């Protein structure tokens, strides 16, 4: 048998057909729905376990119990029914403004709906941990303190009599891709002739073994294992962004300064390496300052040039050299500048419209 | 796999490198959402709020009612 | 005789003389202004209609009422005068919190300033809908539910001893263009050799008679009858986007998956199309898969070729078919890629750059 | 008006054609924001912090207050 | 002596070596620790101010005070113990929500951090004014109405067994830079034959002597005498954009309207400059309405053309003559067309890349 | 400096022109966030939750205090 007949249909997409065939996966409809309805009359809890025969446990949610729970007693004289009435009306109108907001008409497509865990807080009474911490996660553990970013919910079910709206939520499980490494780049400015400068690259890069991808900065969490992205986040790359990050700065572009603020100077494994034709660097226990070469971009220090180091005020204790020293960097090439503005952008696109005139 | 040697002649240091994870979704749960307050202790009161709502929520639900049933009953 | 002389002005904008002469339709000055100053002193309501005569009905507004209305005789004992004074002394500045960003100094041209009836709502004590169920809009209706975006304020005059402001809200009333139609686009993903791709085109389309226009999704709500735009929404296309959606793919550009998601099959008038040489497509009561040629990039399906099909573990029933047959597809081209990453568009708008150079 | 036999082809498919309309603004109406608490009920309280906000008011208002004012009294 | 070790440390970068050093620059290590963990056990206070001896005043902050200052006797017939208990249990782990958003994880680098005063507002109580209100700023003064923008939070110390962290924060020094002026465009609409336009430029420009830069409008706010930027907010600007603002339009590019909104007229330096081709301009005391030439785009009014004008039921009178006379502008060329929709850019990058092909 | 006469011709009118500040930062000052509710008040109350939000504190906290004790230590 079907559910699913074409000719009376007639439209519906993958994620719609898919989750019509899910709902039939459900038997509510097959069994008697009365048992559900009749089980959530007495119910009187903000999130319960109602266990369904050969089914998931179903957790019921409430909205706005609290201050009903508070005032019966003291507001007859605390604050009349009416006055306790005009009270909760304006919640219960903010409720609905809130429903109006998310489940209203502003909500695209509730077949292939997907209504995150975080943005239905007020609408599910204001906490996100404790649904979870019911699912059996501690928020003490690798799951729910990494991810608690993607826990996802879809539409299933609606009833009018009970005026109820049915959800099934996911469970989150972790597993790593087979050769995925996150590397987060970071970069120091620097000057040529007195032009201030620093390189433009994405914030984020991942390789998958050979594959090298772009990365998503809003979902994806950083634990010290492993970059946890709750959310498919591995959007897609440009060979002329990827010839970047693996062998070449030729193609490289960069970029001046925001004001006077700069990275002058970073300490990576144990060398000082700097622009010293910026600012001060001066050799501590010798006691003199240290020039540049104008063939030359940054400066380098390990333990055998100097042992410390002031950089401004600080005393550095440097350590032993891990990278090899300094070759001419003219006949290397420089990327062009760039500017974050789409007017900018647009402007040359319409000097791109004029030369194609 | 990187060449960090043509990196850090301009200054890229990548000061962390992790693993990557995607999460999994083998089975699923349910989670009913009662729009309607179920405060009884409510003592006859909010009748009318509670009765402005009602005719709220048909507004609220149809639309999204009317799509499921043409998955279900088709 | 006039209030607007352009020698002792100077500078002002349209918007801002016309806001001037509406204020100037305003006979407030004219008229003794005490009793409008008289009436609001004891109003002592959320609320109120203060009809003034010859003019429309005024209606006040207040912030902060119910505490001052719960806290009297209970805190007597309940709370101190000075408890209470910290506990008022600390709403009040989040009070001011609230109007400093809205009311103070990053609000740019209060003469043409256009507030909107959401933004106000803890300003205007965190009811919206109330309010316009004053204007007698049901929220039960027509204008309340489709249009809840863009009813919008405006400021008229200002008063140094009641220390207030005074708006002038307008009404909603809808009356649609001659010949919009609205199209919500959608699309599926597909392979060619082993590349996954989809086609990249605007969410919606818009079309007036011939003129076809872009569309915005943030103001514009979707009812079954019409698309409501309750701000001024019909932002421009450019020739080479608005030839893409009428009659021609030679120019609709196409995009790689993000991971391995995509659209692989949907029904569209009673009818499944798909790429059966991706995912599992079977025919149900023979007992055989259907393969593809090479040489082509979906697979349709009416009830003659297979009357109930299987996808990956469904049951599917179709109908007639409502479409014209595969014809090859090789000698009509395909787009190119598209990244959406501004730092590309700006790395190859600096290549736009070199290749000037 | 749309060639959908063109689109089908790579899988265009308006899943949904409605109308449009716009608003207009025939009238106006009257809404006066009142800043000032207007609770005398306070019983002789808050006398200081709605005293800072008094002054407060006027880094609230003026700037707009004069922006009025030029287009008024010119 | 070191505290900066570099063969031990490996990698950090210069804003975490800064505030290395300037933890360093704090003795509280030096200095027991215990004086500090001792006086802040019995503080109960939101912001209190314990002092510390040859160094600044230690200001102490606390999150939720004022509910377990209302209801201990009450409650003991008000609310249940259990039931408060729920209830605190309830915003406890909003609070734990609050600073999981902001101190958790998707925090990326706790020493270089930098935190503003305003996202920290329900973790610090939910008010901000006061505690700048300790640093001695009235919020009637200069500094704290025009600037409550930036006055940013960083990172010092954790200590495990008070479990607390310890962060320091700057003083709001306002200083002008030498020659630095805002200018706050603004442009009105026209036709050319039936077509509606309007140019499409920066909402601000800022020049310091020669210099002109972009400007930003997030943290930016304008007083009367200066445009205070909180943050670093001057960034630069193209050359291609440069050539715009100074002298010459060639360059500068061109929109079609949103709908029929346009500003068609405007008041400048007491001179009506308007397109009286498009809507109705008329010589109010001698009763005609005024034409233009075909081969002009605009019409400007002064005195001596006609006293009092009447544009659509307004009665203006104007002043004396400001601005040269109108030349002809058929050899002064107009800019390209602008869509700011970055699909319509890709897609003609994606034709740039086709041009490549 | 600016070139008005050729920006009013298609219409550019600074509304406004004012000088611009940057801030300085002289000194600092200290501000500690004591993330532990200090309300004894509780009267032996809330134990459970502040018991599971103890441990809480250690993913709340420890990333950033290794983080830091590589910076001092080293």
């Amino acid at each position: 048998g079907v559910v699913l007949a074409g000719a009376a249909l007639g439209v519906a997409t993958a994620a719609q057909i898919t989750a019509g065939i899910a709902l039939h996966q459900s038997n509510l409809n097959a069994q008697a729905i009365q048992s559900l309805r009749t089980s959530l009359e007495q119910s009187n809890k903000a999130i319960e376990e109602i266990r369904e025969a050969t089914q998931e446990t179903v957790i019921a949610v409430q909205g706005v119990q609290d201050y009903v729970n508070n005032e019966l007693v003291p507001a007859m004289q605390h604050m009349s029914c009416e006055l306790v009435g005009q009270r909760l009306g304006l919640k219960l109108l903010r409720y609905y403004t809130e429903l109006l907001s998310i489940f209203g008409p502003s909500l695209r497509d509730p077949i292939s709906a997907e209504i995150s865990i975080q943005a239905l807080s007020y609408a599910l009474g204001g906490e996100i941990h404790k649904i979870l911490e019911k699912l059996g996660y501690s928020g003490n553990d690798m799951i729910a303190i990494l991810e608690s970013r993607g826990i996802k919910t879809k539409i299933t079910h609606v009833d009018l009599p009970g005026k109820l709206i049915i959800l099934s939520i996911s469970y989150p499980t972790l597993s790593e891709v087979k050769g995925v490494i996150v590397h987060r780049l970071e970069a120091v400015s620097y000057n040529i002739g007195s032009q201030e400068w620093y390189t433009t690259v994405p914030r984020y890069v991942a390789t998958n073994g050979y594959l090298i991808s772009n990365f998503d900065e809003s979902p994806c969490v950083f634990v010290s294992e492993s970059a946890i992205c709750s959310q498919n986040s591995l959007y897609p790359m440009s060979p002329l962004l990827q010839q970047c990050i693996r062998g070449d700065t030729s193609s490289c572009a960069r970029t001046l300064v925001s004001g006077t603020m700069g990275n002058k100077f970073i300490l990576s494994k144990g060398n000082i390496v700097a622009n010293c034709a910026s600012i001060l660097c001066k050799c501590y226990s010798t006691g003199t300052i240290i020039n540049q070469s104008p063939d030359k971009l940054l400066t380098f220090i390990a333990s055998d040039t100097c042992p410390l180091v002031e950089i401004d005020g600080v005393t550095i204790q440097v350590g032993g050299r891990q990278y090899p020293d300094m070759v001419y960097e003219s006949k290397v090439a420089l990327g062009p500048a760039i500017s974050l503005e789409r007017l900018d952008v647009g402007t040359n696109l319409g000097n791109a419209l004029k030369k194609l005139d | 796999q990187i060449h960090w040697n043509n990196l850090s002649t301009i200054g890229i240091i990548g000061t962390d490198s992790v693993h990557y994870k995607i999460m999994t979704r083998p089975s699923h749960q349910y989670l009913v959402i009662k729009l309607m307050p179920n405060v009884s202790l409510i003592d006859n009161c909010t009748k009318a709020e509670l009765g402005e709502y009602e005719k709220l929520l048909n507004s609220v639900l149809e639309p999204i009612n009317q799509a499921l049933t043409l998955m279900t009953k088709n």
